[PDB]
């Protein structure tokens, strides 16, 4: 009997997009060719399979720095991590690629369908 | 506010 | 030029709720009467405008326990932490004043509102 | 996925 807040999800995730443009209570540093990301272990866990893995792991959950892949793109992980926190995927015939092989990676299924959809959709 |  | 995926803020909700019913990544313990609350400091500040305060403040920010103003309701209290982690809010007759009363000190504008209209319509 |  329970009474429903259409809006609270968008406005807990527009906030917790606040906190991160002004670097608060970020409790991790994801690496990406050199590049730096700060976020919350949280909403990247709540957004990616491979985060949810590592921060659910004894020994990784206290990891202050995550090292990825060498062959993942920074542009692409930007992308991704813009998406997580706004729901909004910046999805360019110049990065489309970037972004699915980093969707994939990251375990973000439906993000990689869409890039399917619209590469599909040039051929 | 909605009924769910 | 973004598209966007509509699911995206509920389903990271629902992550963040799973997260707390396993207790993985609580950061905070929120005492009401004796009552024990965990949960994660971001999604507190998320929907509240006191909790967005105590953990924006540098010495509070590093506070593992929280005490609430003894008036506080427990049974009120965990209402509203459960509408902070799903939307859903179970209002009754019977705990109203107490949901209210909770939702004013937590500075959560969207309850109070709701709960002054279904009070109004009572009278 | 939508135009938002
Ligand atoms: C599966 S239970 C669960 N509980 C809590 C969290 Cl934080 C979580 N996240 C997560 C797991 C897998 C995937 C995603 C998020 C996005 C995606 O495409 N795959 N999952
Ligand atoms: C105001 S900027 C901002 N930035 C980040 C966060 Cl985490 C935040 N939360 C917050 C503040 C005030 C209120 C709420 C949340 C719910 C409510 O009714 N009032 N606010
Ligand atoms: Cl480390
Ligand atoms: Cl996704
Ligand atoms: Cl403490
Ligand atoms: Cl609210």
């Amino acid at each position: 009997s329970c009474i429903q807040f259409t809006r609270h999800a968008s406005d807990v995730l527009l906030n917790l997009n606040r906190l991160r443009s002004r670097d608060i209570l970020t409790d991790v540093v994801i690496v990406v060719s050199r590049e730096q990301f700060r976020a919350h272990k949280t909403v990247l866990m709540a957004c990616s399979g491979l985060f949810y893995s590592i921060f659910t792991d004894q020994l990784k959950c206290n990891l202050s720095v995550i090292n990825l892949d060498p062959e993942i793109n920074p542009e692409g992980f930007c992308i991704l991590l813009d998406f997580m926190y706004t729901s909004r995927l910046n999805l360019r015939e110049g990065n489309i690629m970037a972004v699915m092989a980093t969707a994939m990676y990251l375990q973000m299924e439906h993000v990689v369908d869409t890039c399917r959809k619209f590469i599909k959709a040039s051929e | 506010w909605v009924i769910p």
